[PDB]
């Protein structure tokens, strides 16, 4: 069970496919705007921060966070993001993220 | 004319190639609902011209883990070609996500 986001560099969610309904119980809407650090569980919000901060410096490569998401019903799922950077070479905009989210086992 | 994201769209597949997710984006672009695309593998719409250079491209991924594919045609869904370039890049094997930017209009 897994979903696709686009997130601004800064961690919030510009775009989120709705398979996120039956992976974590929200609409799109109710995710889109705000920032994938205001789901996570406070003791892995750090690791996500920096998690984003250095997947902009693997030059597009992957990398991999696993934290806990709370999900509609306020309950704490473990995810496992996989997340990299594209950039169109024929522009010089602004990269974005690209993240898969799976709800996965700690185990 | 049309401006970067209105070109791109993402898309998610199996390992056998099948399509697992496609971007509504897809739509104006190239005709394609999504969901009529899942299911069904990449190589039922590349260009006969281009089939053994995709072949080649998909080792490639399977062997590096992410890969550019360089131009190529996709079949449109009322015939005629699309030109995309893509992104691909494996999810560890889980799934390919890929991020595509038309070239082209159908023709
Ligand atoms: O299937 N793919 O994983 C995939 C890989 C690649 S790749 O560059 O990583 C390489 F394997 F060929 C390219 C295209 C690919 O799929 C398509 C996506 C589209 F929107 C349309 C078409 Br037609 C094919």
């Amino acid at each position: 069970t897994r979903f696709i986001s686009r997130h601004n560099i800064e961690g919030i969610f510009t775009f989120v496919d709705h398979r996120c309904v039956a992976t974590v119980g929200y609409q799109p809407q109710e995710l889109l705007g705000k920032n994938i650090v205001e789901f996570c569980h406070p003791e892995d919000q750090q690791l996500l921060r920096d998690s984003f901060q250095q997947v902009v410096k693997l030059k597009g490569q992957v990398l991999s966070v696993m934290f806990r998401f709370r999900s509609k019903n306020q309950e704490w799922l473990w995810m496992r993001t996989s997340s990299f950077t594209f950039q169109n070479p024929y522009s010089d905009e602004i990269e974005y993220i690209i993240c898969t989210n799976t709800n996965v086992k700690n185990s | 004319f049309k401006g970067l994201d209105s070109k791109t769209f993402l898309s998610e597949h199996s390992m056998d190639m099948k399509f697992t997710y496609c971007d509504d984006r897809i739509t104006e672009l190239i005709g394609y609902h999504p969901e009529e695309l899942l299911g069904r593998s990449a190589y039922e719409f590349y260009h006969a011209l281009d089939s053994e250079n995709m072949t080649k491209s998909h080792q490639n991924l399977c062997t590096k883990g992410q890969v550019v594919s360089g131009q190529y045609r996709m079949l449109a869904k009322h015939g005629g070609y699309v030109w995309l370039e893509t992104q691909g890049t494996v999810i560890y094997p889980q799934c390919i996500m890929c991020v595509n930017y038309v070239l082209s209009e159908i023709e």
